[PDB]
């Protein structure tokens, strides 16, 4: 889609998918979002629309894994940019996901998560004939950079991952909270299956 | 060492007011003997404590929620300006997010990470947050030297303090040294001055204050002309030798159509994306 | 003074799209245009020239509406020949200031 596109295309109840990477960046495997939106046990009318907002040559590369899929469409542009933002009717969504592919490529250990803080800041500044209530889900590498998601909350770097507000109210995600799976799937033989199912 | 004893310089300089501010300093690695040094000559008017930008324990521990501002130094020669100016971008928004109405006053290199910087919530240029970028300004000073030579000097000279340094030899430095003690100075105007036209109070400021009026202003309008001046809680911008001497601009006794040719706000000429194989 | 259009509306539009999107001449658009630009003035030549010779920096600011320095060349203050073309700046002189007939003067000069 051109950004004109997107401006006069209805999209209601839809998911918008912030993606941050380069032609260097690893894959995110991104079916493996689209997947469980794709089941069969939706209906073909409730089935959310999904749009990826980032740079080309990164969608390009995930492609051949997700062409398959019915109503998915792709802006290329910045997830940062208002304007792209503003075209895919970013306040009528059911969910914006914010993720970076260049996670764990630099060894600044700071500069990873910067970019998602800001989208995540950026759409809760943005104004709407009022952008603070629109839902998202921020994925996280660095644990301790939770408590920089939220402005009206009480930060501690010794406060647990879970305890922490943004995690509490499912904005925010990282994948250190799977490390509990080694010993869940060690002593429930089948729980895994069930977690997938 | 070079940037606290240049900054100090220009800080604790004594052609300032009654400066009572202190200076608190947050960095991640020890000061060396020489900086220690520095510091020790400082003893009553600065402060070294170590710690991270990055720890909401540090910003706690330097007070940051009572701070009047604060104040971040770039490297402006780091191997790459995307990477410094990425982490002067993280280090304003961990002072934000711990407190979010800190005025920040912060140097960016390059001029689209600087409108990556207003994209965050609580970042507000309205009332004082201030992003000095060096790009823009350096090729802006370079731009308005090719409408008028040798202002790009004047410009750079206005904002760094100096004392009048006096030489007895008829030489180009005499004359040059006696512009060179003039800085800018803000200051407010309303007793004697409210509704009067601009150009009057520019003439007798000049020909009787002894100091050099206002430039601009209500809003930030230079040289407005004989209309649009009538403001009463205006504010000018001033150029003087020192802070005490624009200090007089107060309490004045009067005793002695069918195609598109700019951007959308007008500001700028524009024509249409002209292509490369053209202008070639 | 600098960037020549600082102003809370460009600020707004180039933070939503990073760009300049051009627009008709609407006449508020028009008036926009009205601002001050430096520039450099001839003293050798113009209605300046009798202050020139007169040599005093009496600042005429009742016409045309503002200087602030002088550019003087580095071998003016002498009284020997030079083949020098540079030139130095004097920010803010006196009023009494003694002036030259080759001096050049920075000033802001109305929109017309
Ligand atoms: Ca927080
Ligand atoms: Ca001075
Ligand atoms: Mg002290």
């Amino acid at each position: 889609l051109t950004r004109s596109e997107a401006a006069m295309t209805v999209l209601s109840g839809h998911v918008v998918v912030c993606i941050f990477g380069d032609v260097s960046s690893a894959l995110i495997g991104l079916r493996n979002l689209v997947m469980p939106l794709r089941a069969s046990n939706f209906h073909y009318h409730e089935l959310k629309h999904i749009v990826f907002v980032g740079s080309i040559e990164y969608l390009k590369r995930e492609w051949e894994t997700l062409h398959n899929f019915p109503k998915v469409s792709i802006l290329p542009g910045t997830p940062l940019s208002r304007a792209d933002l503003r075209a895919v009717n970013i306040n009528l969504c059911d969910m914006c996901v914010i993720l970076s592919a260049n996670q764990n490529n630099i060894d600044d250990t700071s500069l990873q998560d910067k970019e998602c803080i800001l989208a995540s800041l950026n759409i809760k500044s943005m104004q709407f004939d009022t952008g603070v209530n629109i839902p998202i889900i921020t994925e996280l590498v660095n644990d301790t950079n939770v408590q920089f998601l939220d402005q009206d909350d009480d930060d501690d770097p010794d406060t647990e991952l879970y305890l922490t507000q943004p995690f509490a109210c499912g904005t925010a995600f990282a994948v250190s909270v799977l490390d509990s799976l080694m010993s869940a799937t060690y002593f429930n033989d089948n729980i895994l299956t069930l977690i997938r199912t | 060492l070079e940037s606290v004893s240049n900054f100090l310089k220009d800080f604790l300089h004594k052609d300032r007011d009654d400066v009572n501010v202190e200076i608190v300093f947050l960095h991640n690695i020890s000061p060396n003997l020489e900086l220690e040094a520095l510091f020790k000559r400082h003893f009553t008017q600065v402060e070294f404590y170590q710690g991270s930008v990055l720890n909401p324990h540090d910003l706690a521990r330097v007070k940051i929620e009572s701070a009047d501002a604060c104040l971040i130094l770039a490297n402006k020669y780091c191997a790459d300006p995307d990477a410094e100016d990425a982490s002067n971008i993280m280090r304003v928004i961990s002072i934000k997010n711990y407190h979010p109405k800190i005025r920040i006053i912060t140097q960016m290199l390059q001029y689209h990470n600087k409108a990556h910087l207003l994209n965050i919530p609580s970042w507000n240029w309205k009332e004082g947050d201030d992003a000095i970028c060096l790009a823009e300004l350096k090729l802006g000073f370079i731009a308005q030297s090719c409408l008028a030579q040798g202002l790009s000097t004047m410009l750079a000279n206005l904002f760094s303090m100096r004392s009048f340094i006096k030489i007895e030899e008829d030489t180009w430095q005499k004359y040059y040294l006696e512009g060179v003690s003039n800085e800018m100075y803000t200051e407010y105007l309303s007793s004697a001055f409210v509704g009067l036209s601009f150009p009057t109070v520019c003439e007798l400021c000049f020909v009787k204050l002894k100091l050099l009026m206002i430039a601009i202003e209500s809003r930030i309008l230079i040289n407005p002309g004989n209309h649009l001046k009538i403001q009463e809680g205006t504010l000018g911008f001033f150029i003087a030798s020192d802070a005490k001497e624009v200090k007089r601009a107060f309490f004045y006794c009067k005793a002695c159509s069918n195609v598109k040719k700019y951007d959308s706000t007008g500001m700028f000429h524009w024509c249409a994306p002209k292509e490369i194989e053209k202008v070639i | 003074l600098v960037t020549g259009g600082a102003t809370p509306e460009l600020e707004a539009l180039i933070a939503e799209e990073n760009a300049l999107r051009g627009g008709y001449s609407t006449p508020q658009t028009l008036a926009n245009r009205d601002r001050c630009r430096v520039a450099q003035l001839a003293l050798l030549d113009g209605p300046f020239a009798d202050l020139g010779d007169g040599g005093c920096y009496g600042d005429l600011f009742c016409k045309a509406l503002l200087c602030f320095g002088i550019y003087r060349l580095r071998d003016a203050h002498l009284s020997t020949p030079s083949q020098c073309t540079k030139r130095y700046v004097i920010t803010n002189p006196p009023y009494e200031f003694e002036l030259v007939p080759t001096d050049l003067i920075f000033c802001l000069m109305q929109f017309d």
